[PDB]
């Protein structure tokens, strides 16, 4: 709620986050366009060619399109991969609690939750 | 989301921390020291506890006779660190020095995007716009330098505040392996007093030590003696201290109050009375005779 | 009270618990060095691209720092092989630990 | 103080380190290790002496039997301290150098 | 112009100059009360003059 | 201003060393003179009293 002589919002580092459309007075927020980098995960090129790879930090309803095997991560958005629901060792790993490996499924690249060991009660 | 700076998640999340934190505590209140150097082997807790107490010096037996006053003073330190934690607003100010350090790194990073330079404006399309090719390119290598040198600053103050890190990082795996899965005989190290154990907690980008000391508590004067002279042959105790109360002797623990009747079992000869340097004369009971002549 | 042949010795304890509080790892960041200093100005990416490796070189040092502080953390909480579980019942000697 | 470069004096004076440093020494010579986890506890200064040589995994009786001489061996070390700092050029070189 | 250049280089000369006061303080001030040695300085022989 | 950054960066890096040492300076007041040691050579050479 702008008062009625203000006519753009502006943040702490001073980067503009709203404005107010002159025509008609209504606020719209400004965000930036999605960005990041881009993350390669291969086993090595000594046992295959296939690849997966992330997209740090973006949603991917705005990535454009390995494989056709799309995951949501709390590191981004991983294509080429499929998410099974088994533990392993961290292999390579993705963030979040996510690692990568290369596995019979015959081979290809699974995205899991890592185990931090095996339960043991004493 | 601002200007090509990203934050990175990391790779252990929050929750894997806490059943780090949780496998350790549970290790240590099973098992005690021996799931670090091994199979973690059960022991029932209050034996652990006596075993710590040899550890610092003080005898079994007296953990077995006080285990109830024991528990009682651990379970009140235990609430009291609860409730001081509630409180004194900053105890917790190392980790939020290091978060500090890093915002503020960042947001002077950003507001540095807004100085010109040294040169007409700080906007890349309006010096494209109101120059000529020649005149604004040089005005905008001097922006490009202007941001490239305050980038460059920027990571090499990361550089050394990632040393420091690096640096009481390796200090707390020190004090895990050696206060959590150990019993330290290190002085301060792991706390003040004769530390007995410790228990690690997770805290946002660090970790918290509870540290589990014994601290002796009420003191007596006694008079002492270093040797006792009887039979014309000097005495020492086998593990323990000479002490008085006016009229008897008695040997004693170091470290707790209490006395016993001098034996032949917990002392030791050592040649005459004549060169130790104030040798007193007292008798040393030997428990053959009377159970022999009986 | 110093003297040439007096003790003092102790006949009582407490157990005291207190708290260290360390710091192990810090944010990883990243930074995309044309975008910051360009932002989609391709008359500014082209000059900047007469400046050398500099752009590189930073994005190997902050990479550096962003896999030191996951290590950081494993050589501090990856101490125990096996997830131990405590028992269900809670009972150990009159200790609480809850 | 030359060209805004000024040098801020530090907030414990020489006098008061030294009081420490003197403070530390009385709890060592009338206490042993026993001021470092507690309340100080007097003893008398062979008898700590004797708990150090249990310590290093020698008997009492090797101290008290040898008292005359350890004190004067001793004392000896002491007084080449004194000479071997009043000559020796940077023997004092880390402070020196900082 | 040239930004906050001049705010941080005094607060990174400020963090140096108090850490230099807890360096002291961590070595040195770790007796918690002023212990005196007693007026007769006979400890058995060894001499600490 | 690029002279004196790069001063406040030295000392950033000297005082770290300092900080390194005045650290070991405050582990051995504990544990030479507020206890006796085992490490070997941490305090001196031969068996620490
Ligand atoms: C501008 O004119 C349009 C005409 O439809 C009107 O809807 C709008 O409210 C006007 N805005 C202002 C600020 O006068
Ligand atoms: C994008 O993904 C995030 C999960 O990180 C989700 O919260 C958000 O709603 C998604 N956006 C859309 C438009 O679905
Ligand atoms: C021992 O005696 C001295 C006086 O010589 C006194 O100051 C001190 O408090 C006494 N210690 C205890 C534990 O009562
Ligand atoms: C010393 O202890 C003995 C116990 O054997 C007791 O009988 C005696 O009264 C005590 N003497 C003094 C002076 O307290
Ligand atoms: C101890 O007893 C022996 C013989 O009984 C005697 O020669 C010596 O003087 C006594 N020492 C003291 C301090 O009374
Ligand atoms: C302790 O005894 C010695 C004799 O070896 C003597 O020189 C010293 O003065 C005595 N100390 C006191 C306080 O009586
Ligand atoms: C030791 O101190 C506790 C208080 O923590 C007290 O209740 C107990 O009576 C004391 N023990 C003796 C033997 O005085
Ligand atoms: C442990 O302490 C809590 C208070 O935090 C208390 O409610 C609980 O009863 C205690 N455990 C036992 C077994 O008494
Ligand atoms: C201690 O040594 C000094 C020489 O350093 C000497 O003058 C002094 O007399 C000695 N003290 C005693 C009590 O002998």
């Amino acid at each position: 709620k702008f008062l009625p002589f203000q006519q753009f919002g502006r943040d702490i580092a001073d980067t503009t986050d709203a404005v107010r459309d002159p025509q008609t007075l209504e606020i719209l927020d400004i965000t930036p366009c999605s960005f990041g980098g881009v993350s390669v995960i291969t086993p090595g090129t000594n046992t295959s060619n296939q690849v997966a790879v992330l997209y740090q930090g973006v949603n991917c309803t705005e990535v454009p399109v390995t494989g056709s095997n799309v995951f949501q991560t709390r590191a981004g958005c991983l294509i080429g991969a499929e998410y099974v629901n088994n533990s392993y060792e961290c292999d390579i790993p993705i963030g979040a609690g996510i690692c990568a490996s290369y596995q019979t499924q015959s081979q290809s690249i699974i995205a899991y939750t890592m185990s931090l060991g095996a339960e043991n009660s004493v | 989301k601002f200007n090509g700076l990203t934050v990175l998640p990391p790779l252990l999340t929050d929750e894997m921390i806490a059943q780090y934190t949780s496998a350790l505590l549970a290790g240590t209140i099973t098992s005690g020291w021996t799931f670090g150097a091994g199979p973690a082997l059960q022991i029932p807790f209050p034996m652990q506890m006596a075993y710590r107490f040899n550890g610092i010096g003080v005898t079994q037996n007296v953990l077995y006779e006080n285990q109830k006053l024991i528990a009682n003073q651990f379970n009140s330190a235990i609430g009291k660190i609860q409730d001081s934690l509630s409180s004194t607003p900053s105890a917790l100010g190392k980790l939020q020095d290091v978060v500090n350090h890093n915002a503020q790194a960042l947001n002077t990073l950003v507001k540095q995007l807004s100085s010109k330079f040294g040169a007409i404006s700080s906007v890349l399309n309006d010096i494209l716009s109101r120059l000529d090719p020649p005149e604004a390119e040089v005005q905008i290598d001097r922006l490009i330098t202007g941001r490239l040198q305050s980038l460059q600053t920027y990571v090499t103050q990361q550089l050394i505040r990632a040393a420091e890190i690096r640096a009481s990082a390796n200090l707390a795996a020190t004090k895990m392996s050696e206060c959590v899965l150990g019993q330290s005989k290190r002085v301060d190290f792991c706390g003040k007093g004769y530390h007995l154990m410790s228990f690690p907690q997770s805290a946002p980008h660090g970790v918290v030590f509870l540290h589990v000391t014994y601290v002796p508590a009420q003191e007596k004067n006694f008079t002492t003696a270093p040797a006792i002279c009887h039979d014309g042959k000097a005495h020492f105790p086998r593990e323990g201290v000479f002490v008085s109360n006016g009229t008897h002797w008695f040997v004693t623990q170091r470290n707790f109050y209490e006395p016993q009747i001098i034996t032949t079992d917990n002392t030791f000869v050592s040649g005459n009375c004549d060169v130790v340097i104030g040798i007193v004369n007292n008798t040393v009971y030997d428990p053959l005779q009377p159970e022999l002549d009986s | 009270a110093y003297s040439n042949n007096s003790i003092a010795i102790p006949t009582n304890f407490t157990i005291s618990v207190t708290t260290e509080i360390l710091p192990v790892s810090m944010t990883k960041t990243s930074v995309d060095c044309t975008m910051y200093i360009c932002g989609d100005s391709t008359e500014c990416s082209n000059l900047l691209l007469q400046y050398g490796s500099f752009c590189t070189q930073l994005k190997r040092a902050l990479t550096g720092i962003a896999v030191e502080q996951d290590k950081n953390t494993q050589e501090v909480f990856a101490q125990v092989k096996q997830i131990y579980k405590t028992p269900p019942i809670k009972y150990f000697g009159g200790f609480n630990f809850s």
